[PDB]
């Protein structure tokens, strides 16, 4: 009846019949079919119920209960009319296989030609989680075609299947504690457990970003600094056994501190004038654009327009839009519409910050050249009557520009960017 | 010729835990059930390497490597007339990925 | 219990041509001879995977892949007292390289 | 006696004794050792001779002849004194195994306690080329320890082993004919043969350079153009069978036409100003250096000194030495001290050829600046009284240089390279 059988094998009969289990894993041969010499018992249909064979409460496994239905077949000929039958049960769960012989005695009262006698039940063929098992049934002599039955077995993903089976709980348990001012990896395994532990940074394309690997003998508590936290920091655990199941967990995906540290570790690097790279532990969606830094310090004004915020992908080469590099040109990086990076990539190569004014010419209709100077207090159209450095020098800068004393940084059908040195006027 | 028992000694070993190995392998294989009712075991499962080369990280066939079958000579019991006879059957169990023998 | 013949039916198959497969494999293995003089065959050769991971193009171990043993349940004949009994032995034939079961 | 046995098995005796081969591959058990009940025959030593089992002249295989030596052992007790013995021979060539029972009758005249009776010989255990085979020998009953013998078998690399064994000649035969105005790959295989064919370019590090792959049904004649020939062009053939042996051949390694075509297909490419790449089918040792091309045409003078011929490796990034790029600067490539390439890498990017004079200043001791002009007729020291373009303009160029009207291409502690525009003087 029960979903729980003991550790010993046992047979079960429908009322009236008598079944004796004769298995010690016999040498079962279906053999050839023989003409029946009168009424024979015949296996009609196999039915398999999944069951749990427990040798103790901790040690439990999936077991397969098989019920074999029998009917009176063979030739019709008009203790006396009792019918004997010896029923083989063949089980094949690749790689292993086992054979079970059962013997049924059906009393005369149950012997009605054509109709059933009932069933014989077998507890049970033990098989591995997720295995595909095949069963065959037949009598010996064989009077008909063998019955066949194929079952796919459940994975640890089943209810009962979890708490009682060790192949489901004896897995490397992981818990996290960010309360001890540091980050703790609580590894709940048995004292005797040998296991592989790997801390990795889960990147999009070509995910391996190795950080740590340790063959251990648990249980252990691996302590990390809250400065080592990144959103793509994932843990991989597995017992050091061939084909053991690996458990992966990414618990920092939306952690505030992780994202905080992610940008602290992010760096912009120059490969060549027209090649730059974003280096970050994790790959978050971001937008990047060129910025103009003044020699007065950090107040860096982005050049949108005429330029645009383009999507930046971590560990992918970014080809600069402009024709000429400038020490005052910095690359700005924003994610979730918040500024995260501002590396002035031409400060070491072409540096330091030059005292140059940036002019934004815009060709109007009739190809009219309209000049504007990028100043701390916005863009001022030249020449102007403003009490600002570039407006005061407007007429001199306009002469510099058209006399070709200014460096062209960017050219387009709609406009141009110009770097005009002020050094001749400020000193 | 001597007598043989119907009982089969089973050591009940459990190293059999690995799953869907034939499909997860870089030298994947397919199975073929062979059947004979006068043979013990009646079903002898034969593996066949799915490809000549091995499967690369991109999931495509790689000609520079070879899927090679792993064969084992095994005993089956055959019924005669009535008597029993042992018979050797060559079984491909699975496949492995090998670097080819490139003679120059 | 029935009678068994001393003669062994041999189909003389030849698919057995592959060489030094245990060392040329990306999931290499070592062999171990087990001996019992009252068992047929007396020597049962057992393979053991040389590593947990597979060997990469650079000849180094790769943790991201698994060398997994290919096992086959086989029959051996055992001598008793005198009578014969069949016995099932689990044999690791070789190893294959598989992508691991990474549950999340 | 012979190195050639027939296809049937046969036993051989030393004089006097009688041996009958009883093999049908028996169920041989060494079993446990038993006390001898008087004189027993004992296997003393195994000896294996390699032999050739031929079913026809084409079909032949390596066979293993085993001689088992026997001596009178056991207990000493003082047709009559004839001794019987049944000798097992166990052969194990992994994966297969076979057992041979032989029965020896030793006449009384040969029965001398302790001493030999002679040998029994077995033709033969067939085994694969290059296989390691293990042999055991013992009597049944077993009165002593089994004898063991391990043999390593030869590969097709043996004499006799070649011409008579099919696993050696049934290989995909390849011949080459460059006489039919084109190049021919004569593939001598049987009409029924299915085989893999691959034409490749054998590179040093990371050798795959795919060119062709064809699953065929030979024999075939693959025709190539003598324009497709390169020294590293190698052919790979193998029957389409698992683990079949692949045959590789590189017949163009020192062919004159191949080397000729190699450079025709070689190209220099620009990645950025300070990055260039040599693209060639094969990788030959070569030296590369910067060249100065005049607007008059092809007469390109290399700049050694102050520069040097540096080793160039095919498919490896080469970082330019100079600080500024020039359309007149070309890259020259020499191999076997012969000029093979002259690509002017800045002709499309910064082009066309400018009419500029190249000045080679060399700082002497006391940091003395010595200027020289690279002209078609060598380098002329400035200012000069020569009837050459740059000498005539010497005094004007010297003014241009020191007035900073010249572009510096290269700077060093020992010298500098200068590009001086002539456009102001030539028109």
């Amino acid at each position: 009846l029960e979903r729980l059988v003991g550790p010993q094998d046992a047979t079960h009969c429908s009322p009236g019949l008598s079944c004796r289990l004769w298995d010690s894993d016999i040498l079962c041969l279906p053999g050839d079919i023989v003409p029946a010499p009168g009424p024979v018992l015949a296996p009609t249909h196999l039915q398999t119920e999944l069951v749990l064979r427990c040798q103790k409460e901790t040690d439990c496994d999936l077991c397969l209960r098989v019920a074999v239905h029998l009917a009176v077949h063979g030739h019709w000929e008009e203790r006396n009319a009792s019918l004997q039958a010896q029923v083989v049960l063949s089980f094949q769960a690749y790689p292993t296989a086992r054979c079970v012989l059962l013997e049924v005695q059906v009393p005369a009262a149950l012997v009605q030609f054509g109709q059933s006698v009932g069933s014989v039940v077998y507890d049970c063929f033990e098989a591995a989680l997720g295995s595909e098992v095949r069963i065959w049934s037949y009598t010996q002599p064989r009077y008909e075609k063998e019955l066949q039955h194929t079952q796919q077995l459940p994975d640890c993903r089943g209810l009962e299947v979890w708490n009682s089976i060790p192949s489901c709980w004896a897995l490397p348990w992981l818990n996290v504690s960010a309360d001890g001012d540091n980050v703790h990896l609580v590894l709940q395994v048995s004292e005797e457990q040998h296991f592989g532990l790997s801390l990795y940074w889960n990147q999009v394309q070509g995910p391996p970003k190795p950080r740590w690997h340790k063959q251990l003998t648990g249980p252990q508590i691996i302590t990390l600094q809250h400065t080592d936290l990144v959103p793509c920091l994932c843990i991989q655990v597995w017992p050091l056994e061939p084909d053991s199941v690996r458990t992966n967990i990414c618990p920092f995906r939306e952690d505030p501190r992780a994202h905080q540290n992610l940008w602290q570790a992010a760096r912009l690097r120059l490969l060549t004038l027209q090649s730059w790279l974003l280096d970050a532990p994790c790959s978050l969606p971001a937008e990047a654009a060129l910025c103009w830094r003044a020699p007065g310090g950090d107040p860096c004004q982005p050049l949108v327009p005429p330029l645009s915020w383009e999507q930046v992908t971590v560990d992918k080469v970014l080809e600069f839009p402009l024709l000429k590099g400038h020490p005052n040109l910095c690359v700005q990086v924003q994610s979730s519409e918040k500024l995260q990076l501002q590396e002035c990539l031409w400060a070491d190569s072409l540096g330091p910050l030059k005292d140059d004014v940036l002019l934004l010419e815009t060709r109007g209709p009739q190809d009219q050249r309209s000049l504007c100077a990028l100043e701390p207090s916005g863009c001022t159209s030249l020449p102007s009557k403003a009490s600002t450095r570039a407006a005061r020098l407007g007429e001199y800068l306009l002469q510099d520009l058209q006399s070709g004393q200014c460096l062209q940084l960017w050219d387009d059908d709609l406009g141009a960017l110009w770097a005009c040195p002020m050094d001749k006027y400020i000193h | 010729s001597m007598k043989l028992d119907i009982g089969i000694i089973n050591e009940n070993q459990r190293v059999s835990m690995s799953r869907n190995i034939e499909s997860r392998s870089t030298s994947p294989w397919n199975y073929t059930v062979t059947w004979d009712p006068n043979r013990y075991p009646s079903e002898v499962v034969q593996a066949q390497c799915r490809n000549l080369g091995c499967i690369n990280a991109q999931g495509k066939e790689d000609i520079s490597m070879n899927s090679v079958p792993i064969q084992q000579e095994t005993l089956v019991v055959r019924r005669k007339h009535v008597s029993f006879q042992l018979e050797k059957v060559l079984v491909t169990v699975g496949c492995t990925c090998v670097t080819p023998v490139i003679h120059h």
